[PDB]
């Protein structure tokens, strides 16, 4: 809060997340309709 | 290991945002800056340089 | 049941109705997640009570 609210490290997955770009390195997002269980239920 | 338009734009935007957030002093990068400098590695390399220099000095 | 008599005498029956509707909705969700059609007895009882 008082100090720097970012604190970048050498992980690049926490670094990317802390600056907003978190899902922007994955091909496609995660959804609910992709499992056969929900399909069978529907 | 693969490069697509999304990856490229995300990488460039991340670099830009990091630089700007550093301009406003909104980021603390002591861990990265001391893992890159690595003062322990600095001392090790300095002692290695000294030993190599002594070796070259004494062979004459 | 005695719950109705109490929640009437002590006022606020609406709280009982809201809680019972929430319980009905939760039971129906659980009834959907595993494929079963006939509602159980407790669901009928909550419906009758409401």
């Amino acid at each position: 809060s008082e100090k720097k609210p970012i604190k970048i490290s050498a992980d690049f997955n926490a670094k990317a997340k802390s600056l907003g770009l978190e899902s922007k390195f994955s091909n496609a997002t995660k959804t609910a309709l992709g499992d056969p269980d929900t399909e069978i239920r529907i | 290991n693969n490069v697509t338009l999304k990856n490229l734009t995300a990488f460039q935007l991340l670099s830009q945002r990091e630089n700007i957030c550093e301009l406003l002093n909104l980021v603390e990068s002591t861990e990265r800056h001391n893992s890159i400098i690595n003062p322990e590695r600095q001392r090790m390399s300095l002692e290695e340089m000294k030993k190599m220099l002594d070796a070259l000095k004494n062979e004459r | 049941g005695d719950d109705e008599i109490e929640n009437f005498r002590n006022g606020t029956p609406d709280k009982l109705v809201s809680d019972s509707l929430l319980k009905l909705k939760r039971l129906r969700k659980e009834r959907i997640l595993n494929k079963v059609l006939k509602p159980t007895t407790e669901e009928r009882e909550l419906y009758f009570k409401v």
